């Protein structure tokens, strides 16, 4: 089966193959939650296939672990449900019993490293257990900043930039095109609240103002909604309609947006720039909503493309099975093949990092390895030190556990036989800089950049007067005769001319007068 | 002493207990490289007193016929050491099988048998969150004597978590009712720099918009006196508050933060206001002992009313004496409990005895578990259905709808595992040679104020409210951290208000003129 591969050393793998935002977290009739009820996820199965392909590559590559067989033990978390039993199963002995001991330094667990969950809550929940044993956990797609605390999470590493870099990319994109006036929509969960708060904090210091921040209800695509929730969505869309801010930043899962955009479609709303967070920036399903292209311009923050040769062809004990995954993948096969391999590269690099760390730990030569009983804390100690090039990129972990991969801003395209998600800008995190902003096809008539500001810039010699809370919002007032306004000295109040000078009804300087 | 040996006792059903019964040196703050045993050599009396409260409750239950007649209740306690790793070790031991040191990864737990019936949870919200997910996966009923974070109320993520201290939301609801009562509609809100420091402000700001209170200003204040830049932030905060024309301030911060803020306010004088405190900052010794506190103004706050346990201190003295008796040997989880001396701590700290009602909360948690088991066994005054051994998930079904008689009180767990509780409202008369506190009122789901007993700086009630409605002739302009209220502007003569909710006023034409507040122009 696809979830199991015996070998000398086993990797644990946690992927969200099935997910529902509302679900049974606890034991269900005193049995582990059944995962296959919660629909099916294309991207999660894709990442599982990425890990499988990585291990097959390593087993084929005789130069990386000669004579040592690498295996995997894959279990599908279900978002926040089914978090505990996978960890207990990974840590337990061959008879599924886990002994409690004062010192674990000699304890040989079933798996040597865990390729951790895709989401933050599960990542932290698993790290709480794994820090007890110091079993390394490499996480591919959790952006939360709290994971950089190595007092709380001594065994946790990442192959992806942090949330701070994503928000920095958003802010710098907004500044480049001079969008001073924006809207933020967040989901009713930790992800939306945390990311929206972070965006607010970083925005406050940069000269950008938020019209409002609004919370979406946690609906589900195949669930018929109540009238109350329908009116809630209508209220949100109407508030969008009457606002002058035409830039909308969305921090939400993909599941909760299907109903939202449908509503926006039937409300005849159009002409906004939608900035997607990585949670839905590259989702195939939302992209397949063909008429969604009438709502405006769709941009998203995501990982850079790193093409993996051979993965496209490759893609052609409870909770260790999926039935609908293959059928779902086969339908989106073409879109996936035309899309760049963005997070798949995080999974690939995580597996290769474990491979290199184990290769060093066994003292292995180009030719042969001396097989030894590995205790996971030594492998974590080695993982901290790896430094290698995998596909034209240096993979190493900074002192706070992150690999500094490039982020990209992408535009959605609905042409076919070329890329669904075109790269329009590249963000370098070690430089903290957004660069190489390429052509964007805007919804405007002559392809002019769409604007959003609270109010227009004043004429010369004309002073500002604030309105409301926002610094960005001002009205312009003339500097009456005898007063002048050098805008580099002040912008909200006019200077007064010397006794021997005077000024006209509005000017930047005075003139001599008796 | 021989006291570490006494944190475990036999019984037919055994309660687990997580307590702050120890601490670790600062050298432990580094990143661990090898999974060695974490040292917790540093004593903690608070944990000792809490554990003694649990022991006293269980002894009372084991003597009386009113609960669990004819069967013995047991316990074994562990130190959390305020450390997630040690806490996790303790909880994993709790869920291990009866008679074994190991925990099973089964798929079905339909006949699993862990060694404890219920766990009396940790003292801090971080460890409560960490342990609650694990415990509530197994549906292990957990009762916390101190974990007040609102996030723990969620039955979806924490189906089996209970607590005997109210959530912060109830305290903030009491504050909001107090604000409504005097129509203190226009307020500024402050909190500490830490997580709690703005969790409180988030809850308060959410509550205010649902009831009208206008949060004019928000901010965080530090608890680090030496940080000059953060003192710049506090100076900015105070200048902003003074500029906002607010007269009432809500202050959710820690005691040291308030001490710093108030000391600075003393030195540069500020202006008097009404300051509304929190269970964290209340009866604050350092704040009350300020040199010239009168410059602050009025100080108010709600405080929980925990019941008396008059016999507790004598019980603690008795058992420490018994732990000193060398014959009692015939009768570690805490390394220093066997070293610590008898007299000065047990006397002075229980004379100083926040601690009292948390002790009572631990007692009530033990009684809640005991009454839940009594109901589950369907015990008569002289019978129980002992033909079976009650598994933990069977208590959970019976724990939601119970009521338990803690000493003189009667208590329940609501639909979110939170107890019904009442508060006193206490106000500072600062004008006596030393400040004095008076019970101005009470909160029992609704607010009762003894208006006749309050004092005010001008012998009249302070006010802050802002208008929301305006006259048809008045322009409306938004203010507030949210868009909650408008300061009306009377339009000057020579201009007119075209319609009653416009946000600007329009000049009249040259052939016409208008008086103030006019909607029209005249020739
Ligand atoms: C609470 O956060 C969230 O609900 C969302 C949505 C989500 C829910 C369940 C499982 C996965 C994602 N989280 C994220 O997007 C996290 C960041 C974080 O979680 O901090 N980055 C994942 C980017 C690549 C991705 C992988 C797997 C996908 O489906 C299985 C998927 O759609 C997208």
């Amino acid at each position: 089966s696809d979830f199991y591969l015996p070998g000398d050393y086993l990797l644990g793998g946690l992927f969200s193959l099935h997910a529902n935002m509302k679900g049974i977290v606890h034991l269900n009739f005193l049995q582990v939650p059944m995962c296959k009820e919660y629909e099916v996820k294309v991207i999660g199965y894709n990442l599982m296939q990425a890990m499988r392909f990585a291990v097959e590559e390593i087993n084929n590559d005789s130069s990386l672990l000669p004579g040592v067989l690498l295996g995997y033990e894959i279990v599908d978390v279900c978002y926040i449900s089914n978090n505990v039993q996978p960890v207990l199963y990974f840590l337990a002995h061959e008879d599924n019993l886990l002994p409690i001991q004062e010192d674990y330094s000699n304890y040989s667990s079933r798996v040597v490293a865990v390729i951790g969950p895709d989401n933050s809550e599960s990542v932290m929940t698993v790290a709480n257990f794994l820090s007890l044993f110091l079993l390394p956990q490499i996480t591919y797609s959790a952006i939360s900043d709290e994971l950089r605390d190595k007092v709380r999470f001594p065994a946790l590493l990442r192959t992806t930039p942090s949330a701070d870099h994503h928000i920095e990319a958003m802010v710098q994109l907004m500044l480049h095109f001079r969008w001073n006036w924006i809207i933020v929509l967040v989901s009713n969960d930790t992800y939306g609240r945390d990311n929206g708060q972070l965006l607010g904090e970083r925005v406050a210091r940069r000269g950008i103002c938020i019209a409002f921040q609004e919370t979406l209800p946690t609906l589900q695509p195949n669930q018929n909604m109540t009238s109350e929730e329908r009116q809630r969505l209508v209220t949100i869309v109407d508030k969008l309609q009457q606002s002058t801010a035409r830039v909308v930043v969305v921090f939400s899962p993909d599941l909760t947006l299907y109903h939202f955009f449908n509503e926006v479609l039937r409300q005849n709303f159009t002409g906004a720039v939608w900035i997607a967070s990585e949670s839905w920036a590259i989702d195939p399903v939302l992209h397949n909503l063909t008429e969604l292209r009438h709502l405006g311009t769709f941009l998203g923050i995501t990982i850079q493309s790193v093409p993996i040769p051979g993965f496209s062809e490759f893609r052609e004990t409870c909770n260790q099975e999926c039935d609908n995954c293959l059928n779902a993948t086969l339908s989106f096969n073409t879109i996936l093949r035309l899309s760049g391999e963005r997070v798949v590269y995080s999974v690939y690099s995580a597996v290769y990092a474990v491979a290199h760390a184990l290769h060093s730990l066994l003292g292995c030569d180009k030719s042969t390895c001396t097989k030894r009983v590995v205790y996971p804390w030594q492998l974590l100690e080695e993982i901290w030190k790896v430094n290698f090039t995998l596909l034209d990129h240096q993979i190493f972990f900074d002192p706070q556990g992150d690999v500094a991969l490039h982020l990209e801003i992408v535009q959605w395209q609905w042409d076919r036989s070329q890329n669904p998600f075109q790269s329009v800008a590249s963000y370098y995190p070690l430089q903290r800089q957004l660069k190489n902003i390429q052509d964007i096809s805007w919804h405007t008539i002559n392809n002019t950049i769409p604007m959003s500001m609270c109010s227009k810039r004043c004429q010369s010699g004309q002073k500002k007067k604030p309105v409301g809370i926002h610094v960005c919002c001002f009205e312009c007032i003339d500097c009456l005769p005898g007063t002048f306004l050098n805008h580099t000295e002040d912008e909200y109040e006019c200077q007064a001319c010397p006794n021997n000078e005077w000024s006209y009804q509005s000017e930047t300087s005075c003139f001599k007068r008796q | 002493l021989c006291l570490s040996q006494q944190f475990k006792a036999q019984g037919d059903y055994i309660l687990g207990g997580l307590f702050p019964l120890g601490s670790t040196e600062e050298a432990t703050l580094n990143q661990r490289t090898q999974p060695n045993s974490i040292p917790c050599n540093r004593f903690s009396p608070l944990g000792l007193f809490l554990a003694m409260a649990m022991k006293m409750a269980v002894e009372e239950i084991n003597n009386g016929s009113a609960l669990l007649p004819g069967l013995r209740l047991g316990y074994d306690l562990f130190d959390t050491c305020s450390e997630p790793v040690v806490t996790m070790k303790s909880s994993l031991m709790f869920l291990a099988k009866v008679g074994s040191q190991s925990i099973a990864a089964y798929c079905n737990y339909t006949q699993y048998q862990p060694r404890v019936l219920a766990v009396i949870g940790p003292h801090s919200s971080e460890l409560a969150l960490i342990t609650g997910k694990f415990f509530s996966f197994f549906l292990m009923p957990q009762v916390s004597y101190s974990a007040s974070m609102d996030r723990l109320s969620d039955r979806e993520t924490f189906p089996s978590f209970f607590r005997t201290v109210p959530s912060d939301r109830v305290q903030l609801q009491a504050v909001v009712t107090l604000l409504q009562n005097f129509s203190w509609n226009w307020v500024a809100a402050l909190g500490s720099d830490d997580d709690y420091g703005r969790e409180g402000l988030s809850i308060f700001s959410s509550l205010a918009n649902a009831r009208g209170i206008c949060i004019a200003h928000e901010g965080l204040v530090p608890q680090h006196d030496t940080s000059g830049q953060q003192l710049g932030k506090v100076l900015d905060v105070l200048r902003q508050v003074n500029q906002s024309k607010v007269q009432v301030v809500v202050l959710f911060a820690s005691a040291r933060a308030v001490y710093s803020l108030f000391s600075y306010s003393i030195h540069h004088g500020l202006s008097p206001k009404v300051w509304v405190a929190s269970e964290s900052w209340l009866t604050s010794d350092l704040v009350m002992t300020l040199p010239n506190i009168a410059r602050v103004g009025t100080v108010l706050g709600f405080l929980q009313r925990g019941a008396l346990l008059p016999e507790f201190s004598h019980y603690v003295e008795t058992h420490l004496a018994l732990a000193a008796d060398p014959a009692f040997c015939a009768s570690q989880r805490c390394p220093r409990c066997d070293d610590i001396m008898l007299q000065n701590l047990s006397s002075g700290l229980l004379q100083n005895l926040q601690l009292h009602h948390q002790i009572f909360a631990t007692y009530a948690a033990v009684y809640s578990v005991a009454q839940a088991l009594h109901n589950t066994l369907q015990c008569n005054v002289s019978h129980c259905h002992v033909s079976e051994h009650v598994l933990p998930w069977q208590l959970l079904e019976n724990m939601y709808n119970m009521s338990f008689h803690a000493r003189d009180l009667t208590l329940q767990f609501d639909a979110e595992g939170n107890v019904d509780m009442e508060y006193d409202l206490k106000m500072w008369v600062w004008q006596s040679p030393t400040p004095v506190l008076h019970t101005v009122g009470t909160f029992n789901g609704t607010l009762q104020l003894q208006q006749s007993k309050m004092y005010w700086p001008g012998n009249q009630v302070p006010v802050s409210q802002c208008s929301r409605q305006c006259k048809d002739g008045q322009v409306r302009r938004v203010k507030g951290f949210h868009s909650c209220c408008y300061d009306c502007v009377d339009c000057k003569a020579g201009s007119y208000r075209k319609h009653p909710d416009d946000f600007t006023c329009t000049p009249c034409n040259q052939d016409q003129w208008s008086p103030e507040k006019s909607t029209a122009c005249l020739p």
